[PDB]
């Protein structure tokens, strides 16, 4: 009912890759490349449906379903989802590395004077150049979590094939001043990168 | 070739209804299940309900409940998805897609897919960007590089697009994507890396063009005191 899938798995032509779903026999994994539909790979744990690839393959240990695909090839890149009855995991991309890992670069920007002086306030949080092209991003006043407020773009391609997002924390200007510091934290490939910046008059 | 074939997209105000299109061909459309999953920009796959096409019965998840009907016209192989009272988060791609092919007994997962239909819903109109200044300082300021940049703030439609000193600055700029806020409205911002050294000898404007507004700004970006 609750199909858990890690966010990015990745792994190098020719390499082998598994991609497990974690819930609580009719697990079902499909693949999906941008701007099409959802392509049913494996159905019930193992069954391959006609045409499928022999390097797809599907398992199943306790609670936890895996698909391996063998042999990676560059079209493999893609998102896949697991599926049980009607319920679906929230998705993997797959990255067929085609060029070295790399950790985000993160700029973290204050409120402008002149946004304040407008009774608004905007952080700006720009993460760059990170590969492959997956990150979670929180933010915290002071050391407390802050979810209100927060926007999050998806990963965008970079001229050198590198990816982009931003996020961006709207406050009222008295919640942004009554703060010692406000911080971006940006995950990727499970480690973090925070960037913090601090009311200054 | 078993394939189903979606209505082209669409685009709504909040508050109105939408109707999508499914039409079966090259299998026996009244043998199997029809299904409707949906997709927000960016995110995962969600049920959203099935319809029986000899019977007429429906299933819908619970999400949707009061506000999907699921029909469908045998005569012409096809099954409707209306959604009404539409809200800016049923902003989507929309799939119909059913099991016509496997050897399983339980009518999931689907082997079939129609191409999806986008629906956008949004109660925003036309509006040009704000604009403001991110001052570089100490703070963004690495290999004796300062980044500094333009926040161009709650505009609609896109596309914004951003140079910097009238297109004599490439270097090191690197312009986002928007994000779409909440209140329907987009945000962008731009950044460029430049020489520490230079602030305060070099000006640094961004160009900001919003042509669905006619609008252009010209910010200059100095750095704090």
């Amino acid at each position: 009912s609750a199909l858990t899938q890690p966010r990015s798995v990745s792994g190098s032509p020719g390499q082998s890759v598994t991609i497990s779903c974690t819930g609580t026999n009719y697990v079902s994994w499909y693949q999906q490349h941008p701007g099409k539909a959802p392509k049913l790979m494996i159905y019930d744990v193992s069954k391959r449906p006609s045409g499928v690839p022999d390097r797809f393959s599907g398992s199943k240990s306790g609670n936890t379903a895996s698909l391996t695909i063998s042999g990676l090839q560059a079209e493999d890149e893609a998102d896949y989802y697991c599926s049980a009855f009607e319920y679906f995991g929230g998705g993997t991309k797959l990255t067929v590395l085609s060029q070295p890992k790399a950790a985000p670069s993160v700029t973290l920007f204050p409120p402008s004077s002149e946004e304040l002086q407008a009774n608004k306030a905007t952080l700006v949080c720009l993460i760059s150049d990170f590969y492959p092209g997956a990150v979670t991003v929180a933010w915290k006043a002071d050391s407390s979590p802050v979810k209100a407020g927060v926007e999050t773009t998806t990963p965008s391609k970079q001229s050198n094939n590198k990816y982009a997002a931003s996020s961006y924390l709207s406050l009222t200007p008295e919640q942004w001043k009554s703060h010692k510091s406000y911080s971006c934290q940006v995950t990727h490939e499970g480690s973090t990168v925070e960037k913090t910046v601090a009311p200054t008059e | 070739q078993v394939q189903l074939v979606q209505s082209g997209a669409e685009v709504k105000k909040p508050g109105a209804s939408v109707k999508v299109s499914c039409k079966a061909s090259g299998y026996t459309f009244t043998g199997y299940y029809m299904h409707w999953v949906r997709q927000a920009p960016g995110q995962g796959l969600e049920w959203m309900g099935w319809i029986n096409p000899n019977s007429g019965g429906t299933n819908y998840a619970q999400k949707f409940q009061g506000r999907v009907t699921m029909t469908r016209d045998t005569s012409i192989s096809t099954a409707y998805m209306e959604l009404s009272r539409l809200r800016s988060d049923d902003t989507a791609v929309y799939y119909c897609a059913t099991q016509v092919k496997l050897d399983s007994s339980a009518g999931y997962p689907f082997d079939i897919w129609g191409q999806g239909t986008m629906v956008t819903v949004s109660s925003a109109s036309t509006k040009g960007p704000s604009v403001f200044p991110l001052a570089p300082s100490s703070k963004s300021t690495s290999g004796g590089t300062a980044a500094l940049g333009c926040l161009v703030k709650d505009y609609f439609p896109e596309p914004v697009t951003v140079s910097w000193n009238s297109g004599a600055l490439t270097s090191g700029v690197h312009t986002f994507p928007a994000v779409l806020q909440s209140s329907g409205l987009y945000s962008l911002s731009s950044v460029v890396t430049v020489p520490s050294s230079s602030l305060g000898t070099q000006t640094y404007i961004c160009n900001v063009n919003h042509k669905p507004s006619n609008t252009k700004v010209d910010k200059k970006v100095e750095p704090k005191s």
